[PDB]
């Protein structure tokens, strides 16, 4: 199962 | 150690549409979920039997993960560009790799979360998940916007409690396949060159996990400089191959004896042509 | 902007023998960036029912594919597999060895 947040450079 | 990761790979395509994000998600050498942007219904899609069972929720759940990430990492390709002043001609690729290792009291043993711009190091969240390695005066950028948002926070608690857990349980619901490891089958040809010298390849097949050791010794003494040692590759049934040969003179081949190492392997292996 | 050339091997999944089905690999590895072409021969023509696995990558961020068809080898037939990216001078033709 995936981290639960999205990631922005 | 057991192990979960992600692996995530956004790719621009200038003039040919929509970046493409596909990931895949392994436990140890084994993948379970593939997800890739150009399928007809992108979803999150099971590639091992043990997370089959998982419900529908889960499965739309992890789909969500996907697609939002997607849509991320397109802004992502953008900012990045814009960071490094590139056109908006040029293909670019950005990855993410991140997942915990299990250590042997059930908890974590190591956490990853690692970034790379076009195959090279971007920021990764150092070992002790509370700060970053920003590789350029690009990465510094972010990283002064995670510093900010407080982004190690998230990640420290993913890693240290919810990655171990998943990997925990999808240890347990393949532990017949994930915890029981493939000694390799193993066996010697040997293939004449010429009238006064022989290649003898050693061989091991359908083994699981990867990591192996094959050496070639000539009266107990390695042959590194002289052994061809191809990479371990997949059979295509989550299985893996290997062989080191060596040029051996003729009527010389009792004096060459093949080691082989591995986790399914009670005792390493000596074998002579 | 680093660009790194692909391994290839070609293979197949069990020890062959003549009449018998197997499956031809093509593994290629270790290239970046992931845009990369695939094509296994068999007598020089290239073969149509050819899968391949998800675009992954290794720990230094090189990509890996695996491309592969089910096959009966015969002392006749030519098996080879094509592969072409940007890194390479030429595209790269290595011919199946059941020896390797």
């Amino acid at each position: 199962a995936r981290f639960n947040d999205l990631r922005f450079v | 150690s057991h192990s979960m990761r992600y692996f995530d790979t956004a790719v621009s395509r200038p003039g040919r549409g929509e970046p493409r994000f596909i990931s895949v998600g392994y436990v140890d050498d084994t993948q379970f979920v593939r997800f890739d942007s150009d399928a007809a219904s992108p979803r999150g899609e099971p590639r091992a039997p043990w997370v089959e069972q998982e419900g529908p929720e889960y499965w739309d759940r992890e789909t969500q993960k996907y697609k939002r990430q997607a849509q991320a990492d397109r802004v992502n390709l953008r900012k990045l560009r814009g960071y490094y002043n590139q056109s908006e001609d040029g293909s670019h690729t950005l990855q993410w790799m991140y997942g915990c290792d299990l250590g042997p009291d059930g908890r974590l043993l190591r956490g990853y979360d690692q970034s790379a711009y076009d195959g090279k190091d971007y920021i990764a969240l150092n070992e002790d998940l509370r700060s970053w390695t920003a590789a350029d005066t690009a990465a510094q950028i972010t990283q002064r916007k995670w510093e900010a948002a407080r982004e190690a926070e998230q990640w420290r608690a993913y890693l240290e409690g919810t990655c171990v857990e998943w990997l925990r349980r999808y240890l347990e619901n393949g532990k017949e396949t994930l915890q029981r490891a493939e000694h390799p089958k193993t066996h010697v040809t040997h293939h004449p060159v010429s009238d006064h010298e022989a290649t003898l390849r050693c061989w091991a097949l359908g083994f699981y996990p990867a990591e192996i050791t094959l050496t070639w010794q000539r009266d107990g003494e390695d042959q590194t400089q002289d052994t061809e040692l191809v990479e371990t590759r997949p059979a295509g049934d989550g299985t893996f191959q290997k062989w080191a040969a060596v040029v051996v003179p003729s009527g010389e081949e009792q004096r060459y004896t093949c080691h082989v190492q591995h986790e399914g392997l009670p005792e390493p292996l000596t074998l002579r042509w | 902007m680093i660009q790194r050339t692909p391994k290839i091997q070609v293979y197949s999944r069990h020890p062959a023998e003549n009449g018998k089905s197997n499956f031809l690999n093509c593994y290629v590895s270790g290239f970046h960036p992931s845009d990369i072409e695939v094509d296994l021969l068999k007598n020089g023509e290239r073969i149509e029912k050819v899968e391949h696995s998800d675009l992954s990558f290794s720990k230094d961020w090189s990509f890996y594919l695996l491309y592969y068809t089910e096959f009966t080898p015969t002392e006749k037939d030519e098996y080879a597999c094509r592969v072409n990216h940007v890194t390479l001078s030429q595209p790269k033709i290595v011919k199946w060895d059941r020896d390797m």
